[PDB]
This record gives C-alpha cells, structure tokens and sequence, in this order.
C-alpha cells in the first residue's frame, strides 16, 4: 500500500555533503506534503521542513535554516533531503514522512536512513562463531551464537537461516570502543535440530559492503 | 462679478465627516490588522503612532491648510505659489485614474456578493454550484475529513470560479474577455458615485452622512458578534501579543510610515478640495488632528473586529490564526471571512451588512478622490468649465469606466494588484514629497507661518514647524528610498507575477510622473531672460 | 515557538492494566495532538491525531483525550507487543514540534536468567584473540550483577556487559557478558567460570567450561 521507500545509510567525512532519497508509492504523490524529521540518538524528533511537490514548495525550519535543502521530482515521484557542513550532531537517523495540509499529522513515514559523520576508516566486521562447546549439558533447549567485532560504522545485520526461523533470537547492541564497534548475537532453538539439520548466522555489514556466512560447528 | 467666489460647505459637520469618510476606507479594515499583527503585534503600535506625530499628522494639517487658505485648485493653486510645479496638480489627475480603475471593481466585487447575498441559503456554503470542482469539500459534510494540497473551499471555489473567474485567465499575457456582471456592478457604482458628485459639495456632503457613519455601525454589529463567538481570544492574542524584538526590524518602522500615509493620504489634493470649499475664518487644526485620530483609532478598533472572527474561525479549525490569515488582500474578507460568517446565525444578515459595509467604506473615499481631481479641472479651467458640473463628472466617470474594463476581466484581480502595489504608492509618496518640499522651502514655511497665523489668528508652533521643514520630507523621503530599493516581488492565488511585470509597473509608475519635469521644461523653455532670471521669477508666485 | 513537555521519561505499567501518559504544551493548542508509536528499531506510527480521533488501523485499545494544554494517551489492555516509545505532538504551529518521548516499560513477574558460557572460537584463535562469552537469556527485571572468575579469581578488566532491551513477547530483558582475552593469556588457564547474582535467587548461577577440548 503506501510506501515510503528512503535511502540506505551513509558514511560521510565532516565538512562535506550528503544526499537522501524517498520514493514515495501507493498514493497520489502530488497531494500530499513531504516532510523530513530527525532522530538523534537517544533523543527526540524533530521536524526539519516540508516541501510541496507541485512546485517545490519548502517549509524549512528556523534551527534547520540553510543546514537542510529540500527538493523534489514529480518525474520519479521522489523528494532527496541535501545537507551541508556535516557535524557529529548531523549523526542521526533520518525519516521522510507523508503528510496532509490539516489535519498536519504524520501518517506514513519512511523505513529511515542512518547517517554517520565521521572521518574514522570503513572497517569491515570481525565474524567469530560462538557454538557451545562438547562438555555442556544439552537440554530442551541449546542457545547459539555469533560474535562481531571491530567494525565502523553502526550499520550491521545478523541474520540466521534466511529469517527462518527467528522466534527465539537475542541481538545484543554494538558497544563503542577505541573508535570501532563489537556487537553479539544468540539464538534459542530445540536440541531435536541440532546438529542434524544446518544452522549459519550471517554477518552483513553495508558500509563496507561486506557479508560474512559462517557455520555452527560443535 | 457674475460667479466669482466659490460656494461653501453647507455644515461644519458635513464636510468633517466628509474627510473622515474619505481617509476612512477598505484598506484602514484589513490592511492595518495585518500589517500590526504580523510586525510586533501590539508593539506596532508605537511606531505607527510616531509616523502618525511625525510624518502623517503635519502632512495632513500642512495639505488642509493650505486648501482652506488659498481655496484653488490641485492645479491652480501651485499657479499662486510655484508655477513650474503646476503639474504636480495634473500627476495626481492620472494617479487618481489609475486608482480608479481598480478601486471600484473591488466595491464591485462586494457588490456582486451583495445581491448574491440575498437568497435564503449563502452560494459558498454549499459545493453543489455550476462553477464549483470535484476538490470542493465543505462543512455539514463527512467528518474526519483531511484536507488535500488540491483540495478548494467552497467560499474560495466561490471567489475563485465565479465572482472573478480567475481561472478563465493565465495571467497578466491573457486575461480577457470581461465579466459582464462585474461591469453591470461597477456601472451601478459609477452611478451612485455620479448621483452623489455631480452636484458638488451639496450632496456629497449629505451621501457621505450615510457612507460614512454605517461602516462605524456593521463595524459595531461584527464586533459584539465576533466578541460573543467561542474561542475568539485566539485572534485578538494572536492580534496584540507584543513582539518588542520585532521593533529591532528596521522595515517595520517603513511598514507602519507606509501605513499610516497611505491611509491618511495626504498632498493628494483631495483633502486640498474638500478644504478648498470651506469657510476662511473656520479653524481646521482641531479638524485634522480629531479627523486623523478617527482613521487610526477606526483602524484600531477594525483589528478586533477582523480578528475575533478569525478568532473564532480558528477555534472551529485549529489554530495558529496566522495560518487562516496567511493570504493579505481580498481574499481575507471575501473568502475567509465570508466562509467564517456563513458559519453563524442568521449568516444572511451579517454577510449583507458585511458587504454592504464594503461598499460603504469604498463609496466615500471614491467620492472624494473624484472630487479632488474635479475641483481641481474647475479651478484650473474655470468658464472654460462649470456650464455644467454633470457634464465633466460624466466624462471623468465614463472615463473610469473604460479605464476599469481593463481590470473587469477575467485576470482582472491580477491587474488591481499590480496597479495597487506598483503604481500607485511610490508616485504619490513622490508627488507628496515635492510637494511637502516645495511648501516649505520654495514658498517659505515662515510665510506659511504667517498665513497660518493670519487664518487662526496665531503662528503654528515650532514643533509643526519642524515637522513641515525637516521630519515630513524625511518621512516621505524614507518610504521612497525604502520602496524603490526593495520592489516587491508580488504574487497572487498560487501565481507569481513574471520578471518584466514591474517593468509595466514603472511604466505605469512614470507614466503620471512625466507631466512635471516636462512642465518645467515647458515654463523655463517658454520664460524668456535667462535660467535666474526666469527661474527666478517662476520661483517667485503670481503677483496679482 | 510551542514546547511540547512529556515530564515523565519513563512509565512503568503491567500487561493488561490501564495506562495513560501525559503531554504538556507550552500554550493553548485546542484539540491539535497527535500521538505516534515508534517500536525499538521502527519507524514512528501515527496512532491519534486531533486529540481523540484514531486513525485507520490503529486498534481500539488505543485512545486519546484532553483539550487545551494537558492531554491524555490511554491505553486500556497492555499487551506484550505494545512496547514501544511513545511521543506527542503538535500540529498547529510551524515548526511542528515533539515531546520528549516516554518509554513504556512492561512490568511483570520474576524470571531466572538462562545463563550460557562461551569458549573462544578456533577462527578467532586463527587471528590471535580469545574471547569468553557469557549469555544472559529470558531474565526481569533490568538490575542484574555479573561476575567473571578466570581460574578462581574475579576477573573485572575486559568485561563488558549489553544490556537489550525489554521482549516483545514474553517481556524479558537479555543480557551479554563479554570477556575479550589475548591467545598467550587463554592459553595459560583452563577453567573458565562466568556467574551471575539475581533477585531471582540468594545463590548466583554458575557456569563453567574447561579449555581442554571442552
Ligand atoms: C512594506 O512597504 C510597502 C507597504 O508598507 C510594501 O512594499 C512597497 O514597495 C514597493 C517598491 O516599489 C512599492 O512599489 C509598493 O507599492 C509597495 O508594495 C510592502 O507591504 C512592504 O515592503
Ligand atoms: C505604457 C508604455 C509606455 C509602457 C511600455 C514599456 C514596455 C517596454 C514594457 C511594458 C510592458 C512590457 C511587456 C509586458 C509583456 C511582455 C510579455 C513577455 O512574454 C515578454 C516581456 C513583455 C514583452 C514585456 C516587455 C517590456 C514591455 C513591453
Ligand atoms: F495613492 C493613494 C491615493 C489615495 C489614498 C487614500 C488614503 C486614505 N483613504 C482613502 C485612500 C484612497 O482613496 C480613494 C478612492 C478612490 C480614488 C482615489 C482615492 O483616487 C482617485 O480614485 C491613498 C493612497
Ligand atoms: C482538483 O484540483 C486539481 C489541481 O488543483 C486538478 O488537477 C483536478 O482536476 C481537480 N479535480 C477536478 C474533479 O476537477
Ligand atoms: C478519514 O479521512 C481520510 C482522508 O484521506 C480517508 O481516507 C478515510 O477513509 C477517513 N476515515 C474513514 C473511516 O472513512
Ligand atoms: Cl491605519
Ligand atoms: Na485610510
């Protein structure tokens, strides 16, 4: 139905710029205002501006002034958010939502875009298998895992078995250490599954385009 | 012998109230709410008031006395003073046509939506009309409704597709053909204008007795109105909430000297004519001074009664009534004011006298501005003029009338912005100007003083005299400069004006500039001796 | 400009109880709130809009009251999945701004945490590093000690500890202990023993393995 289908993340040296996307589907793009809010990290949202797609009509906001420009295209049904002069507070998550002229509510917004800001090396991601070892006492239940370390920025996925199944997984947050990041997954499944059947973890880290597959051995 | 002097006033209290309903109009409604609200709020008080003292006040008294004193003409009167400045009195006479050319469709306007205002059920309550758009939503209709960036008001639907027929334009290239019922409306103004001028002080005098004390009444009738609407003290927060940071701006100050003398109006000659037929022993400083006070505090007291409806219209909707008061120009009363009075009670009522009051407010000041041009022809070409004063009111009016055809069209709107805005405003200030400087340099403000002080019986203080010499010129001189360096990129109903459209507009800012450096041209080219000599004696008055 | 103030950051509440979180504004706003849920990891979801009104898909156990400056987020069945952080908003005024967000936190019983160790893998041994990893599954509340006994004693330098957030389905925090080691100094012990004190129990849980080919 309505989807809003932004940009992925972005790793940007401070000083420089940075470009985000949204195409916009599932309704009449032309009839709706077009706006970008940002997310800092452990702190609220915020309303950067507008802008109408008829004629690119740009609401900004007074705190985003010449920080944010909005722009748009009918062609491709697209709105792009540029910015310029890229601080550590520029280090935020990003939504492009849908919104009516009144009532001026939020209804449909985007999946974000997760933008980093800092001059540090794109690391790739350390994948280190965490399997139980031969002298636990196997019980209704084995708990599984998969150990990431030493990586830049935040952007990571680990997924198990193509998301089937995942009824039963503990991700555990990236910490931050000496400027790279170190990150675990686990997994609770029946012993009646293992090791018989197959069961890898998948490490994919997108700035740097990375995507390392690794095995559960005993 | 046989004429002679000129006729006089037939009270004190009619032509008082004559001038008081030419300086009170439309935009003393609308305009001034506005512009106070969106500079300071409240604070736009203070200096709005100082370019009162300052700038408006001595201007006006300076104009009134002169009219009283010399009792000529807006052209005859500068051939007793400075000749070479003669035609000053005929720059005004095309200002006055290009104001009338787009002044009286607006009361047009108001006066289609008076006779489309006395069936039972208002038009732009409903949708279900010939002219409105599937985009037409309205009230008494589905809730939850969400409006769409496409989406139209049946009040703006109204203004929009009918009344104007804006949308049978593409803009200023292509705006005709013409509105008939805008011309049958206009036709009717330039009729009930013609019937109340065409005699001369007389009647005016009398018509202004109506034209100028019901708006005083609707305006009351709107305000206990507005004052007993539910959640109105939105507006009036949003209308006096002080903003003294605002003050720091140095454009207020120009918003509110712009303000304060395009709804005085001074050295236009009008208030020159009406002066003109007036007693020599009757005082008129007392006059000015309560005549001003009237113009601002009827502007001061229309703000509450715009802005508690918008109030009120904001509570039904929700809030921030800067939002419903985005739009400044017509559409804030013919669209969002009339949809908020299509909301109340008895809404047949308060929208006839609503738009009744309109008309009342332009019928005065119409009167006036032809008046001033007329006395001045009469004057300056009398026996030459007067076997009838019907016959040159008819053609000055018929006049406007082929002058308006261009602003009854279809884009018509577009055309009374761009004469409103680029026209008119920089030419009078400019007119004003050379006016105010060649009164009290070139005449003398000393022997101005002395006329004065012969007319009242004691010399102006020095505070009107500092005013005339140094503060009035400069306040003038300000809202030149300020408007020349910054012209306005215009725009209206989700249209922006084309690059060259202030090109034309200069032109039509020139075009009544022209007459007086021509005319000077005239006179030091047909004055013989030499360039002192001759400018010598033209700066000197007549001697007779 | 308008503020909109959540005074309270974090709203504890249990699974079938009544909720409502409160927002203040800086002046009058009329009935011009919105409420919006954003899951952990999701996109903000607009729930009310105009103070009482729902929108389209948002389920009736949701709704919204107040009128002036004070309004009301109520919540009449919790369920596990409703965790999530919620704001208010106004939507009159530019700019639009946000409260500050409160966190709805689910309260429920005891639960003792499932406690895993983890030897060093041998691709890990491969690059020269040993990591000891210690699980800490299906455990409430939050407040939970970890302790590391390398051989006995208690180890403290090189433990990290990540805590998640509260589940979805069962509302249970999940914890990882992390003992990140050099090969040389792995390669000088055997038994490796992680425990963990909870208000669960007086008696920590403790887990231990032994390096030699487990
Ligand atoms: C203030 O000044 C006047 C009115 O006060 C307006 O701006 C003014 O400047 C231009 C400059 O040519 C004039 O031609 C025009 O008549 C007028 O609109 C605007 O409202 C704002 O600039
Ligand atoms: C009253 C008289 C003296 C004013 C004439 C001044 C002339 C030069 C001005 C007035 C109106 C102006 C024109 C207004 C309309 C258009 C159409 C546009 O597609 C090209 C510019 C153009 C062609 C302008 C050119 C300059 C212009 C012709
Ligand atoms: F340029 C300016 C001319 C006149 C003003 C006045 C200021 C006070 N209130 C009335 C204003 C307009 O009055 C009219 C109405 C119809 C007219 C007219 C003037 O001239 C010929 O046709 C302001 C500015
Ligand atoms: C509604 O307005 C849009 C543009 O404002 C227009 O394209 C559309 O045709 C209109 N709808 C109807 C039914 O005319
Ligand atoms: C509420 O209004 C929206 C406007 O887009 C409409 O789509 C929706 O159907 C309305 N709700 C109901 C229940 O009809
Ligand atoms: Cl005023
Ligand atoms: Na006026």
């Amino acid at each position: 139905e309505v989807q809003l289908q932004q940009s992925g993340p972005e790793l940007v040296k401070p000083g420089a710029s940075v470009k985000i996307s949204c195409k916009a589907s599932g309704y009449t793009f032309t009839d709706y205002y077009m706006n970008w809010v940002k997310q800092s990290h452990g702190k609220s949202l915020e309303w950067i501006g507008n802008i109408n797609p008829n004629n690119g009509g740009t609401s900004y906001n007074q705190k985003f002034k010449g920080k944010a420009t909005l722009t748009v295209d009918k062609s491709s049904t697209t709105a792009y958010m540029e910015l310029r002069s890229l601080t550590s507070e520029d280090s935020a998550v990003y939504y492009c939502t849908r919104s009516p002229v009144r009532p001026y509510y939020f209804d449909y917004w985007g999946q974000g875009t997760t933008l980093t800001v800092s001059s540090a090396k794109t690391t790739p991601p350390s994948v280190y298998p965490l399997a139980p070892g031969c002298g636990d006492t196997t019980g209704s239940s084995v708990t599984l895992g998969c150990l990431v370390k030493g990586y830049f920025p935040e952007s990571v996925t680990v997924t198990w078995n193509s998301g089937s199944l995942s009824s039963s997984v503990h991700t555990f947050p990236a910490l931050l250490q000496s400027g790279l990041y170190t990150m675990s997954s686990s997994v609770t499944v029946p012993s009646s599954t293992w090791p018989s059947q197959t069961v890898t973890c998948s490490v994919a880290h997108p700035a740097s385009s990375t995507t390392v597959d690794k095995k559960l051995e005993p | 012998g046989s004429q002679g002097e000129r006729e006089t006033w037939g009270k004190k209290v009619d032509f008082l109230l004559s001038v008081i309903g030419y300086a009170v109009d439309l935009g003393n409604v609308w305009r001034f709410p506005y512009i106070c609200a969106q500079n300071g709020g409240g604070a736009f008080l203070l200096p709005y008031t100082i370019m009162a003292i300052f700038g408006g006040i001595p201007l006006f008294y300076m104009e009134l006395a002169l009219g009283q004193y010399h009792r000529n003409g807006c052209i005859s009167i500068w051939r007793k003073i400075c000749p070479i400045f003669k035609g000053i009195g005929y720059a005004i006479c095309i200002i006055a046509f290009y104001i009338a050319s787009y002044y009286n469709t607006i009361m047009a306007w108001a006066l289609y939506y008076l006779i489309s205002s006395f069936t039972d059920q208002l038009p732009w309550t409903s949708c279900k009309n010939s002219w409105n758009t599937g985009n037409c939503t309205n009230y008494f209709s589905e809730d939850n409704i969400t409006w769409t960036l496409h989406s139209t008001s049946p009040a703006e639907e109204f203004y929009t597709r009918h009344v104007l027929q804006i949308h049978r334009s593409k803009g200023l290239q292509d705006l005709g053909g013409i509105s008939w019922q805008l011309a049958l409306c206009i036709m009717l103004i330039f009729t009930v204008i013609y019937f109340s001028i065409w005699k001369g002080v007389k009647t005016s005098g009398k018509v202004v007795w109506v034209t100028a004390t019901f708006p005083y009444i609707a305006l009351s009738v709107l305000l206990v109105r507005g004052a007993t609407l539910p959640g109105a003290w939105r507006g009036v927060l949003f209308y006096l909430k002080p903003n003294w940071q605002k003050l720091l701006e140095t454009g207020v100050w120009i918003d509110a000297a712009a303000q304060i003398f395009f709804s005085l109006g001074p050295g236009f000659g009008v208030l020159l004519a009406f002066a003109s037929y007036n007693k020599f022993n009757n005082n008129c400083y007392q006059d000015a001074l309560v005549t001003s006070v009237v113009n601002c505090m009827t502007s001061f007291v229309s703000g509450f009664v715009i802005f508690t409806v918008l109030g009120y219209m904001a509570e039904m909707r929700n809030e921030d009534v800067s939002e419903v008061a985005k739009d400044a120009g017509p559409s804030l009363l013919f669209i969002t004011y009339a949809e908020a009075i299509a909301n109340m009670p008895a809404s047949t009522f308060f929208a006839i006298i609503f738009f009744l009051m309109l008309i009342t407010l332009g019928l005065d000041s119409s009167f006036a501005g032809l008046e001033g041009v007329i006395t001045a022809v009469l004057d300056e070409f009398p026996h030459v003029w007067a076997k009838r004063r019907e016959r040159f009111v008819l053609a000055v009016v018929i006049t406007c009338f082929f002058g308006s055809l261009v602003t009854l069209t279809f884009g018509g709107a577009y055309v009374v912005k761009l004469l409103e805005e680029y026209a008119t405003g920089p030419a009078v200030l400019t007119v004003a100007l050379i006016e105010a400087v060649a009164v009290s340099w070139f005449y003398g403000i000393t022997q101005f003083c002395r006329d004065v002080k012969e007319m009242l019986g004691f010399s102006p203080g020095w505070f009107w005299r500092i005013c005339w010499v140094a503060i009035s010129p400069l306040f003038l001189l300000f809202i030149i400069a300020s408007f020349l360096m910054s012209p306005p990129q215009l725009r209206l109903f989700q249209y922006n004006y084309p690059y060259w459209s202030i090109i034309l507009g200069y032109a039509i800012g020139t075009s009544s500039f022209i007459c007086i450096p021509t005319y000077i041209a005239y006179r030091l080219i047909i004055t013989p001796g030499t360039f002192k000599e001759r400018i010598i004696k033209s700066i000197t008055p007549e001697t007779p | 400009d308008i503020v909109m103030t959540q005074s309270h950051k974090f709203m504890s509440t249990s699974v079938g109880d009544r909720v409502s979180i409160t927002c203040k504004a800086s002046q009058d706003v009329s009935t011009a709130v919105a409420w919006y849920q954003q899951k952990p990891g999701q996109s903000p979801k607009l729930l009310i809009y105009s103070a009482s009104y729902r929108y389209t898909g948002v389920p009736d156990r949701f709704t919204g009251s107040g009128s002036g400056t004070d309004f009301t987020f109520t919540i009449s069945s919790v369920q596990a999945e409703d965790l999530a952080v919620y704001y208010c908003q106004q939507h009159y005024s530019i700019p639009r701004t946000f409260g500050g967000g409160t966190k709805l936190e689910i309260k429920r019983a005891d639960a003792a945490p499932t406690v895993s160790i983890f030897p060093p893998s041998s691709e890990q041994l491969t690059s020269g590093g040993a990591s000891v990893v210690c699980f800490l599954n299906n455990f409430y509340p939050k407040d939970i000690n970890v302790k590391w006994k390398i051989d006995g004693s208690e180890r403290q330098n090189g433990v990290l500890n990540s805590w998640t957030d509260q589940d979805s389905k069962d509302s249970t925090y999940s914890m990882s202990s992390t003992l990140t080691l050099t090969k040389d100094e792995y390669e000088r012990h055997n038994s490796y023993t992680c425990e963990a004190t909870h208000k669960t129990s007086t008696s920590p849980i403790v887990k231990s393995f032994n390096r030699n080919e487990c």
